[PDB]
């Protein structure tokens, strides 16, 4: 995608994570393990869901059509009937086919946006506390224990409260 | 003619709707293959022909 995220900045995805799309891995002094980011993977289903929705929602129901007799005299109606049965198939073929492309490039856009945002959420949360690494990974520099770990998740960490640890790891 | 089906001759067919309350007159001196059964027609919808062995 456009955003960098998907095999970008993040090495790949995790095939550890079960319970959603977007979400974090953290390790600390009381254990590790994944967990997803409910909010975050919510939303994106609902949008996708939505999006495929109204592609086959939209579409009419193809209402009983069959072909028509014409007798050895009627070349000309036959084939008048058959081209607009072909212009239709031609149209319709064209369309299906460009639309799915274009919207599946979209869908990928979406998701590594997504996930983009929830890495810079966490940025924004830590500032000087820790440093960015490669995949995707915020290194602290004070202990983060498990109720921090939830206060970082949901956007609530008390940044000023860990400045004075940090500012001596950091030396 | 050349023959068809061992017949030299041939029937042509014809038909017409009537509507309700109408009337059909048939007068002839000859050559009339006449209608004997005729159907009350009922129409619907989504209904059609398809050709198909299976």
């Amino acid at each position: 995608g456009l955003f960098g995220a998907i095999a970008g900045f993040i090495e790949g995805g995790w095939t550890g994570m079960v319970d959603g799309w977007y979400g974090y891995h953290h390790q600390n002094e009381q254990g590790s393990g994944y967990a997803a980011d409910q909010k975050s993977t919510q939303n994106a289903i609902n949008g996708i869901t939505n999006k495929v929705n109204s592609v086959i929602e939209k579409m009419n129901t193809q209402f009983t059509a069959v072909g028509k007799e014409f007798n050895k005299l009627e070349r000309r109606m036959e084939n008048l009937n058959k081209k607009v049965d072909d212009g239709f198939l031609d149209i319709w073929t064209y369309n299906a086919e460009l639309l799915v492309l274009l919207e599946n490039e979209r869908t990928l856009d979406f998701h590594d946006s997504n996930v983009k945002n929830l890495y810079e959420k966490v940025k924004s949360q830590l500032k000087n506390n820790a440093k960015e690494i490669g995949n995707g990974c915020f290194e602290f520099y004070h202990k983060c224990n498990n109720e921090c770990m939830e206060s970082v998740k949901n956007g609530t960490y008390d940044y000023p409260k860990y400045s004075e640890e940090s500012k001596l790891n950091r030396e | 003619r050349p023959k068809v089906r061992d017949q030299e001759g041939r029937i042509n067919y014809y038909w017409t709707l009537l509507e309700p309350g109408d009337t059909i007159i048939f007068e002839a001196n000859g050559n009339l293959i006449a209608p004997w059964y005729a159907f009350a027609l009922s129409r619907g919808f989504g209904s059609g022909i398809i050709t198909s062995n299976a």
